[PDB]
């Protein structure tokens, strides 16, 4: 019957209501921390000199 | 029937209330005092040419040197990005390829499309030619994305509202992920591969645990279909692009959108997205044939990779972040650094 | 400057490039027709002569011209998410049944609605359309007792076979919002399907020529 | 020696200057644009469009460098530049006009191959064939008009430096007849056949019922004929100069038409070139300072 | 995969002959091919090379002009014409396939060999010893040296290590000095300093005894070593 659809929603939605929860400020803090920690490892954010660049200009 | 509908509405209200309760301070507020990245100018170090029609997908090898590109002329081309040499050219059974993947071990590639079949190609054959290892059937719609977990496991999302994790050796799907309302357009594996996120035409994204086989979280906030997803390299967040012409960033634990990348000039949809190695830069290809590089922490339009004539289609940064390739509908892949 | 292995790799890459060029020179020559229509308009019927749950490709060579016909109506998914793949198709075959006046839930109006979208998509501005109006006999036998007014608010000057057919053709062609950029070729196959393929060979030619005239700048 | 003053004074020269400067301006912009469109856009450099590019380069050579030396030397009725540069000028002039004619013939052949026999065009004009044709045009021009090096002087009946008519008559007249026959036959036949093919294709289809191609063919043939047939035939028939002035000047001036109109017929009206340059202008000046 | 040479036998000094090898079990049309000779008692010597599609044909100066290599892809066959034969040409002849692309493993497969009995500036590669004693279960190293530094600007050190067991064709053990070939046990390893190289075996097993040959692939006139013999 169609009722199954209405069930399949709640059986999922209910589980979402019990998922883990944290404050979004902490999420932002971890994102920023990861970004600043690995800033030196990013050839696009911090261009490397041609001595290290494998896509050497041609 | 009405009781279950009211229960669903009540659950939606409860989860919305919880998300609001957790939203103490947004990322933009948190990132107020950090200095912005400079004008990110990138030159076209290499222009990979040889494809005859629209480029519809591309993927980097884990070595950060080899890359597979799929075109609608019926060809998968494995290029050596350093020298632009064609390493392989694979003819496809059906030229309607909408996606492609490169095995993390580099042994296999995969592709699929309107034929609803995920074809896996073995590159390390003793015969010296690339041959179809397996053809995965079972989806009742076009394949939108494919991603390898191992040489024996692949997860594929289709345009019949479902995804599936397969055992390539057996040739049958071992797990089927259902729950989306519209066609599943994009998919992204987690860095650890235990979880993956799928974006569908119903404007919602869903997080799935590969082994549990059921969605864990649902994310909303786009007013139109989602065409692209990527994981923030830390694996705790992911960014999605949609036809509504704005990218959006979600965090799994916060379970809501942290930030949005709307703009005034941009009025067209996004076809692909990719985070840079450090995660500070978010790259996104647009329908107006120019990729934009966004300061993911401040949402400043840090740069523009304007070098394509026809709708930008796919892009990806190397696993070591040394360069970013962009393939577009004009049948050229340009590598930027 | 380079190693021996690098030179061999470059040679192999140029071999691959030559193969790609050779196959591209063949793909352009082939005609590519996107087939569309209602569920039971006649796509199966036409395919059954041109024959001599994903996309269904059928290849046939007629008068030293190679046609690949893509029947995609089997796909039950969002059209706008995969229709753009067919930008470069030579033409769109569109099958519609003339015995559809009395098949109300009006289905003729659904066919015109689909025809409007196909004519006026961003992708198919320059793509010509070959309109196959099938089942004339089931319409010739029917018009004598079921008038056009049963489906259309206004009909032709009379409920006459040929006048009704011309009126239907006129309405279907009038949905073309881009008459300056694309042309609609119409056929009236009354199960005289031997001509069908020939028609596609003819119309397609008129498309191909008008593409080349554009490429070399004569048009 | 180097004085072309009227034997019969008629004052046509000012018009020759006027028309001249026109061919200097319209020929230059139209041609240079045609190149900027073709060079910037790699997609626009199809195997066919390279023929139009070679024609464009030839007309550019004529209009920028050579044409001014005819707006000058008509004003003074006297060759103002060096006497040795006269031979260079004549050589280059006839080489450019020959390259233009041969490119027009090759473009007619290419259009016919594309239209009537699409399967043959990529074979004839393959990667090797296209460059072979492009270099052979210049090679034939130079070889055809190099040997007249001692014959290039300031011909009085044209007030510009070119091959002396009286003493170079046999070989130059044979060359002129060859070019006349080749150009007229190629252009007329190929475009008549293209129109016939289009008409046949439309008429065959019209059987099932319950354009400007003719205009373009007429324009191309009329352009080519008006541009060269006067000069070529006047010089073939008038082997020993006897005709009145102005007639020779008018015939030479008509050949300046090609230098400025070809970028109209073959580049301005072409959809590919027009759309490419329209996109260039639409996207802004970034095509110059970024691309 | 299988390669089978033919045309062997006795030949008169200064004559001419044809050798051929039939390719099977692989896409011969895509592989480049090498002819490599081995004198009855001494080590290998590169004879000739033909790239796929015949776009590149190279010969050793010892045979250049006397020998001619050719290939027939439709029949999957490789031919070697020889004229003005001399005593130095008497040898076993092997056909070795080699596919060149990023990460490929050239010289991976060797044919059975055809015997030809003739009646009666390059990079010099040297190996430490002609013979070395060993017993099962031991760890044994073999050394190598080259006239030029094989470490190319692109970072690839073009050294190859082959093992020939008594009576069998040589088999590729290591390519580019560190990359183990498919099917090679983990026992084998390789390293070097650009001009000095070494190959090591741990837990040496029976059937590992045989002749170890080196080869450089930096410059087209390929040169092998003297061969080092490992015996029980
Ligand atoms: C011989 C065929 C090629 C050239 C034919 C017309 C010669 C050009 C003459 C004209 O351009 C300059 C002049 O004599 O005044």
């Amino acid at each position: 019957a169609s009722i199954a659809q209405a069930r399949k929603l709640v059986e999922q939605l209910k589980m979402e209501a019990n998922i883990d929860r944290i404050k979004v400020s902490k999420a932002a803090a971890d994102l920023m921390a990861y970004c600043e920690a690995h800033a030196k490892e990013d050839p696009l954010l911090t261009p490397v000199p041609a001595s290290e660049n494998p896509f050497r200009e041609k | 029937l009405d009781q279950l509908r009211q229960e669903a509405e009540q659950l939606k209200n409860q989860i919305r209330d919880a998300r609001k309760a957790c939203a103490d301070a947004t990322l933009s507020q948190i990132t107020n005092n950090i200095d912005p990245v400079g004008r990110i100018q990138m030159r076209t170090r290499r222009t990979l040419r040889g494809h005859l029609a629209k480029i519809y997908a591309m993927h980097w090898g884990t070595d950060s040197r080899l890359l597979v590109s799929a075109s609608q002329d019926g060809k998968l081309i494995i290029w050596d990005s350093y020298t632009t040499n064609k390493v392989h050219a694979i003819p496809l059974r059906s030229s309607w390829v909408m996606t492609c993947a490169y095995a993390p071990s580099g042994n296999y590639v995969a592709c699929g499309g309107l034929d609803n079949i995920c074809s896996i190609y073995n590159l390390k054959t003793r015969e010296g030619n690339v041959r179809v290892s397996r053809e995965l059937a079972g989806h009742t719609g076009y394949l939108s994305c494919c991603r390898f977990l191992d040489d024996n496991q692949i997860v594929t999302s289709s345009g019949d509202t479902t995804c599936a994790l397969w055992d390539i050796e057996t040739g049958q799907q071992t797990t089927t992920f259902t729950g989306h309302t519209g066609d599943v357009m994009s998919l992204s594996l987690a860095p650890d591969t235990r979880l993956f996120v799928s974006g569908a035409c119903d404007a919602s994204a869903k997080l799935w645990d590969v082994r549990e086989g059921m969605c864990r979280q649902t994310f909303t906030g786009h007013e139109s279909d989602i065409n692209a997803i990527c994981f923030f390299p830390n694996g705790n967040a992911f960014a999605t692009g949609s036809d509504d012409a704005t990218c959006r960033l979600f965090d799994l634990r916060a379970d809501q959108e942290l930030m949005t990348y709307s703009h005034d000039n941009i009025i067209c949809g996004i076809t692909s997205v990719s985070f840079s190695k450090s995660g500070r830069l978010l790259l996104a290809g647009y329908d107006d044939f120019n990729c934009n590089v966004w300061d993911a922490l401040k949402a400043d339009r840090a740069g523009v990779l304007a070098g394509h004539d026809n709708r930008v289609s796919c892009l990806g940064v190397t696993d070591d972040g040394m360069a970013v390739a962009t393939g577009s509908w004009d049948s050229f892949l340009k590598i930027w650094n | 400057t380079l190693s021996a292995e690098d030179k061999a790799a470059v040679e192999r890459s140029k071999m691959i490039d030559r193969n790609l060029r050779e196959d591209g020179e063949k793909a352009a020559r082939e005609v590519k027709l996107l087939l569309l229509g209602a569920g039971e308009s006649g796509k199966n019927t036409i395919v059954k002569q041109m024959k001599i749950t994903g996309i269904v490709e059928t290849h046939f060579t007629f008068k030293d011209l190679h046609f690949k016909m893509f029947d995609v109506g089997a796909q039950r998914s969002e059209r706008k998410k995969w229709i753009h793949c067919f930008e470069g198709v030579t033409a769109i075959i569109f099958c519609v049944a003339l015995s559809d006046y009395d098949l109300v839930l009006n289905r003729m109006h659904a066919s015109m609605k689909l025809f409007d979208s196909i004519c006026n998509n961003k992708w198919f501005t320059d793509t010509s359309i070959i309109l196959f109006l099938n089942k004339k006999d089931l319409f010739e036998e029917k018009i004598k007792k079921s008038p056009l007014t049963i489906c259309y608010p206004e009909y032709a000057g009379s409920n006459t076979y040929e006048e009704a057919a011309a009126y239907i053709q006129c309405q279907f062609e009038d949905l073309n919002k881009r008459k300056d950029t694309k042309e609609i070729y119409t056929h009236f196959t009354c199960s005289t399907d031997t001509k069908n393929v020939q028609f596609v060979f003819d119309a397609v030619t008129d498309v191909i020529i008008k593409n080349n005239l554009k490429d070399c700048g004569l048009f | 020696n180097f004085s072309c003053y009227h034997e019969s004074v008629l004052g046509y020269r000012y018009v020759a200057v006027s028309w001249g400067v026109v061919v200097a301006v319209t020929g230059t912009v139209g041609n240079v644009l045609t190149l900027l469109a073709l060079a910037i856009q790699p997609k626009l450099r199809t195997r066919f469009n390279l023929l139009i590019a070679n024609l464009t380069l030839a007309d550019l050579l004529y209009c920028t460098l050579l044409q001014p030396f005819s707006v000058d030397t008509y004003l003074h009725l006297h060759w103002r530049t060096g006497a040795t540069f006269c031979r260079v000028f004549g050589l280059l002039l006839f080489a450019s006009n020959s390259v233009s004619i041969l490119t027009l013939c090759l473009i007619a052949l290419g259009r016919y191959l594309l239209i009537a026999h699409p399967k043959l065009f990529p074979q004839v004009f393959s990667a090797k064939g296209i460059v072979l044709a492009l270099v052979s045009t210049w090679v034939v021009g130079v070889a055809s008009f190099a040997p007249l090096w001692p014959i290039y002087i300031l011909v009085p009946v044209v007030c510009t430096c070119s091959f002396d008519r009286i003493r170079g008559r046999p070989y130059t007249t044979i060359l002129m007849g060859i070019y006349f026959v080749l150009g007229l036959s190629s252009v007329g036949i190929f475009y008549c056949l293209i129109h016939r093919q289009v008409k046949r294709a439309a008429q065959a289809l019209d059987q099932y019922k319950l354009g400007k191609v003719t205009r373009m063919c007429f324009a191309v043939f009329l352009c080519f004929a008006l541009s060269y047939i006067p000069f070529l035939l006047l010089n073939i028939l008038d082997a020993r100069v006897q005709a009145p002035r102005v007639v020779h000047m008018l015939a030479a001036n008509l050949t300046w038409l090609n230098g400025c109109i070809n970028p109209v017929l073959y580049a301005a009206m072409n959809r590919q070139f027009r759309q490419a340059y329209g996109s260039i202008l639409k996207r802004g000046p970034r095509s110059f300072h970024r691309l | 995969v299988q390669l089978v040479e033919s045309g062997g036998g006795l030949v008169q000094p200064g004559g001419s002959r044809k050798l051929s090898c039939s390719a099977s079990g692989f896409a011969f049309s895509s592989f480049g091919m090498h002819w490599v000779r081995q004198a009855p008692e001494k080590g290998l010597e590169w004879v000739a090379y033909i790239s796929s599609g015949s776009g590149t044909i190279y010969y050793a100066d010892t045979v250049k002009g006397r020998f001619t290599i050719s290939r027939d892809d439709p029949k999957n066959t490789l031919f070697l014409q020889m004229t003005s034969l001399r005593s130095e040409d008497t040898a076993m002849y092997y056909c070795v396939r080699s596919i060149y692309y990023y990460g490929s493993s050239p010289f991976d497969f060797w044919g059975q060999g055809t015997t030809l009995t003739v009646s009666s500036s390059d990079i010099v590669m040297t190996q430490a010893t002609s013979s070395v004693p060993v017993t099962p279960g031991e760890s044994v190293s073999i050394s190598c040296r080259s006239s030029k530094s094989l470490l190319h600007s692109n970072g690839n050190t073009y050294l190859y290590w082959f093992l020939q067991r008594p009576g069998q064709s040589p088999q590729l053990l290591i390519y580019r000095m560190s990359n183990l070939a498919s099917g090679v046990p983990d026992r084998f390893s390789g390293s070097g300093s650009g001009t000095a190289f070494t190959l090591t075996i741990s837990r040496l097993e029976a059937e590992d005894v045989g002749v170890y040959y080196c080869m450089q692939h930096l410059e087209y006139p390929l040169t092998f070593g003297a061969g080092t013999k490992l015996e029980l």
